[PDB]
RNA sequence: AAACCGGUUGAUCCUGCCGGACCCGACCGCUAUCGGGGUAGGGCUAAGCCAUGCGAGUCGCGCGCCCGGGGGCGCCCGGGAGCGGCGCACGGCUCAGUAACACGUGCCUAACCUAACCUCGGGAGGGGGACACCCCCGGGAAACUGGGGUCAAUCCCCCAUAGGGGAAGGGCGCUGGAAGGCCCCUUCCCCGAAAGGGCUGGCGGCCGAUCCGCCGCCAGUCGCCCGAGGGUGGGGGCACGGCCCAUCAGGUAGUUGGCGGGUUAAAGGCCCGCCAAGCCGAAGACGGGUAGGGGCGGUGAGAGCCGCGAGCCCCGAGAUGGGCACUGAGACAAGGGCCCAGGCCCUACGGGGUGCAGCAGGCGCGAAUACUCCGCAAUGCGGGCAACCGCGACGGGGCUACCCCGAGUGCCGGGCGAAGAGCCCGGCUUUUGCCCGGUCUAAAAAGCCGGGAGAAUAAGCGGGGGGCAAGUCUGGUGUCAGCCGCCGCGGUAAUACCAGCUCCGCGAGUGGUCGGGGUGUUUACUGGGCUUAAAGCGCCCGUAGCCGGCCCGGCAAGUCGCUCCUGAAAUCCCCGGGCUCAA
């Protein structure tokens, strides 16, 4: 689905482990529901920004829920603007 | 006629009193019917020719004068005059409205008969006399 | 309410754990000795091993009624393609039909084993630029099953 | 009105797949559509006279085709069982009759009984002035004197003159005679009538056809009379 | 290939879930040379709104008129605006309504209609009229439309006869399993045909170059009317089969039936007058939810599960929402009509149009989508005697990582390199890319055949701690950043992160998230479990249901065997053949 960031918000790695996952929050245009979104790749977080367009979807787990040491998350950021953001990390392309 | 106010498809209703939706939106023009042309009781004939489903034709009697009277004692045919109609047992506001049915009565000039054909389906007054 | 598509044929002789290493080294060893392109032109040839085997496992299952209109017919369609050597064996005999027997009959093989190329992937680039005339016509497709009597018909250019 | 190549009945002698969407849609002639050929396929596939559609039209649209005497000059004129089909130009003579391969077929005929035509009597009415009207398997029909189609009942077959329209020949149904299975998995099989048994509805009785000593079983509708031991007209 | 592997413990045997590996479907990321086959593409999203164009015509052998060229016998040919006939109810699209005689299978209409067409029997006599195009004028912005004059018909109408309908009485007779049917007889009432028209040739007659026809006959051919049957299409009826929920248990009152009527092409509470209280329900009514049904499709070794049950074929329904009619054989009619609701459009303000769920196309929505292209040559259909005409049906290509199939991105030897990659040397080939010719194609394109230069023009995607094939190599960070389907790493010496090198899997593909199946004997019919792991109602009486002793005789319902009529085509399995093999 599509969204708009609205705040950058860091959720805390479980009890074993400790990090700050650096995730965002997005409103689905669809419905306009708030989701958090996880941000992956090393200093992904960057090419975000507020207000712009990402396309949302899962982020795998066992059985559509949440991932291994992310509490309480089930998205993750794929787009960014309509550009792939694996391509961005990459190089292979830049935002727009 | 086919009419679709005197439509004569099936119901919306099933045996058990339960309500059912409608396969179809529209009334099919084939499954049409027609209002009633059973004739009035009038000082003269007047016969309509109507075109029916397939380019085919039904005689209709507008208004009704003379009756074919038949005597069964006699084996004669008389083409007798009509006065009154005595009684109809379908419904009695057929004779309440000089309309002439299958099954009513007459107080024809030769005396009574009970109308043997479906004026508003064969187009005359086929009577017996009782 | 379903539409037909086609499906791959060569399903029936790929392996479902690709990842172990006997499994591995048993296909890199007939990839290189015959040189084929990719793994889907050996499982290609395995599905063709499947259909053979798999319709005399079915065939032993018939009644010897049933079996009897069917019974020569089959080992003569397989002796002429050229897999089996005698088409006179039981037909239990069938069963243990090994894969390299199709792999022979591939074009490219032929074109080797007959002493008409260099090496093996030569002779696929023999029959790829169209120098191998089957009976007198150019057949540029290297995995072309031959049959037995089409084998003798086989030159350059 | 249309005909897709889907809606075609099965054992005409077109490719199913392979070919346009449409199919060649009889004009609801002399036969049944699940049971006849239109004239254009017979041109175009049967004879393979006709490459196109457009050459089958011109060939049909010049009259070079007869069917029963009569020439056809429509090329969805629907052909079925036992019709003879002249072709002028060439001299050729065809009577389709039952195939054991391609269920109907064209066999050639010598032109003595060109003319002629077995018919299977499917019923009689009662027409006006007291007359006996016979309708036959292909929908033809011929009106009789009262007492001379008295003597005549249903699945008898007459042989029928184009020529004179008149019976040249009548074959009762009765056992023992030589018939031929038009409709059904048994068609093309001719063999001796010995067996029947008899249901509620005739129409739909169990027979038994052999012929020394193969034994076909049908039912009574789709067997018609040939005669005695020489079939009467060429057929086979 | 009828398969397991990881994880709860200090260790162990279980239970039981969750994960990995596989196939297919949708969307998306990175990458992308060529060809072949295929009924792939706004379906899974709004049946949301639409600019523009194209999307059903044909017939001069039904008819008169006008125009141009030609010729004398009686006209020839081309063209125009029309009347008229037939068709436009087929074809194309979409999936809102529908849990229903909608759909499927098997039967009926003895309760029905049907233009075109086929066959048999019969018929074609007499007499009239009007309206277009046109001419003289218009009105109006336009849409459309008025008056007078005037030529025809296969245009419309009347008269006759045939024929047809009803009511009633009789019958030998026919069909058929069975007559409220057909046929014949009698009585009355009532309705009520036709185009002998066109063409061709022959004959004769009338007439005249201001006519180029009219009349009688004959034959050939194409037509017209009636009776019967067939055919096709359609209306209607029946038996059975196929979703979920009881946190839905009583529902129904024209409701169920009877009698008499109306209407219909035709049976029926279809509708109406009267009479009764019946009808449905725990063998699940009623209510709610979801859904077009089938052929079929995906998956699995199978039983089975699921619907990707979108695309192709058959049936159904619909044409902005809701209704109602004209014509017609057939519509209550997607590019016809009228009314209401709700929009929009042009206007000269008096009016007039329109709703793309047609083919392209635009906006909108959404994670998500093609050309405002070519041809009626193939396949068919409507019209025509024919020739032929028309057709966004259909065919052709374009675009598109649509499905399947066949290939290339070099081959041989040598050295350096590592046995790798790569570099260089020597020799070879041109699939392929490029240029040209023939063939093909409606025409192109592609394909095929042949010719020229040339190694020359062409590889990515995901991974290396276990599952699970691949690095305890190196640099960087230092429980931070990052990874991670599960287990689990990272807090200084990281085989798990960021990088280099290297290797692994598959390869014109390879991945990510979803959905189905397998996984899974975690739905258990095959084939699970219930002392303690979840799981025996606290106990009992019993209705439906399910399950039930022995022997003898009968039937043959189930059941078993054979055969027949069937279960559309496509799809599926086997066999043969044809495209170079393949698809
Ligand atoms: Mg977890
Ligand atoms: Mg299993
Ligand atoms: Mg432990
Ligand atoms: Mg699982
Ligand atoms: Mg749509
Ligand atoms: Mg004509
Ligand atoms: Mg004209
Ligand atoms: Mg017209
Ligand atoms: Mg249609
Ligand atoms: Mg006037
Ligand atoms: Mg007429
Ligand atoms: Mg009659
Ligand atoms: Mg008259
Ligand atoms: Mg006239
Ligand atoms: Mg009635
Ligand atoms: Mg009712
Ligand atoms: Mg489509
Ligand atoms: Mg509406
Ligand atoms: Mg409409
Ligand atoms: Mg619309
Ligand atoms: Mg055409
Ligand atoms: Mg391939
Ligand atoms: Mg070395
Ligand atoms: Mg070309
Ligand atoms: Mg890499
Ligand atoms: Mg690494
Ligand atoms: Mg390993
Ligand atoms: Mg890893
Ligand atoms: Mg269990
Ligand atoms: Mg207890
Ligand atoms: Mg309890
Ligand atoms: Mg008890
Ligand atoms: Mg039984």
């Amino acid at each position: 689905a599509r969204g708009i960031v609205l705040e950058k918000v860091g959720v805390e790695a479980r009890k074993p482990n400790a990090a700050v996952r650096k995730c965002v929050r997005v409103q689905l245009v669809k419905n306009g529901k708030v989701v958090t979104a996880f941000v992956p790749y090393d200093g992904g977080l960057n090419y975000i920004n507020e207000h712009d367009e990402v396309i949302i979807e899962r982020i795998g787990g066992p059985e559509g829920k949440s991932l291994g040491d992310i509490p309480g998350v089930r998205f993750k950021v794929v787009k960014v603007n309509g550009v792939s953001l694996w391509a961005i990390w990459r190089g292979k392309k830049q935002k727009p | 006629m086919k009419l679709g106010a005197f439509y004569k498809g099936g119901d919306l209703v099933k045996p058990s009193g339960g309500k059912k939706g409608r396969v179809r939106k529209t009334k099919k023009k084939a499954l049409g019917g027609g209002p009633p042309q059973i004739p009035k009781l009038g000082e003269e004939d007047i016969r309509y020719v109507e075109r029916v489903r397939g380019g085919n034709h039904k005689v209709r009697l507008r208004q009704a004068r003379y009756a074919n009277v038949y005597i069964p004692k006699e084996r004669r045919h008389v083409k007798a005059k009509i006065l009154s109609i005595v009684s109809s047992p379908s419904n009695p506001d057929y004779a309440r409205r000089n309309y002439i049915v299958k099954g009513a009565i007459i107080q024809t000039e030769v005396g009574k008969a009970v109308v043997t054909s479906r004026p508003g389906q064969d187009g005359v007054i086929n009577a017996v006399l009782i | 309410g379903g539409l037909k598509k086609p499906k791959k044929k060569y399903l029936a002789g790929k392996p479902k754990k690709i990842w172990n290493k006997q499994l591995l080294l048993e296909e890199l060893q007939l990839m290189g000795e015959y040189g084929l392109r990719n793994k889907k032109e050996l499982w290609l040839a395995r599905a063709r091993l499947k259909w053979i085997v798999r319709r005399a496992r079915a065939l032993l299952s018939m009644t010897a009624e049933e079996r009897a209109p069917l019974e020569v017919p089959f080992k003569e369609k397989l002796y002429k393609m050229g897999f089996i050597e005698d088409p006179n064996v039981p037909l239990d005999r069938i069963l243990s039909l090994d894969v390299r027997a199709i792999l022979e009959r591939r074009l490219q093989t032929l074109v080797f084993r007959m002493g008409l190329a260099k090496s093996i992937h030569h002779a696929r680039q023999l029959v790829v630029h169209g120098h191998v005339l089957v009976a007198g016509r150019r057949v540029t497709s290297p995995g072309f099953l031959v049959p037995r009597e089409l084998e003798d018909k086989i030159t350059i250019e | 009105v249309h005909l897709r190549k889907s809606l075609a009945p099965y054992w005409w002698p077109i490719p199913r797949k392979a070919g346009g969407v449409w199919a060649v849609r009889p004009s609801t002639g002399p036969h049944s559509l699940e049971y006849s050929l239109p004239l254009a396929v017979v041109v175009r596939d049967v004879l393979r006279y006709a490459k196109t559609l457009r050459e089958a039209r011109y060939i049909i649209s010049r009259g070079y085709i007869k069917v029963d005497g009569v020439v056809r000059k429509d090329y969805k004129f629907p052909i079925g069982l036992m019709d003879v089909v002249e072709i002028v130009p060439t001299g050729e003579i065809y009577r389709v009759v039952p195939d054991e391969a391609k269920y109907y077929d064209l066999k050639p005929i010598p032109s003595s009984e060109a003319a002629l035509k077995p018919l299977r009597v499917e019923g009689k009415t009662a027409v006006s002035g007291g007359r006996i009207q016979l309708h036959f398997h292909d929908g033809r029909n011929l009106i009789l004197p009262p007492d001379v189609g008295r003597q005549i009942k249903t699945f008898d077959t007459v042989v029928y003159d184009l020529e004179n329209k008149a019976i040249k020949t009548h074959l009762p149904l009765r056992l023992g005679q030589l018939a031929v299975v038009t409709h059904g998995g048994n068609i093309g099989f001719v063999g001796q009538f010995f067996e029947v048994v008899w249901t509620l509805k005739r129409r739909q009785s169990v027979v038994a056809l052999r012929k020394g000593e193969e034994v076909r079983r049908t039912i009574l509708d789709y067997i018609m009379v040939i005669g005695t031991e020489a079939p009467v007209v060429k057929i086979s």
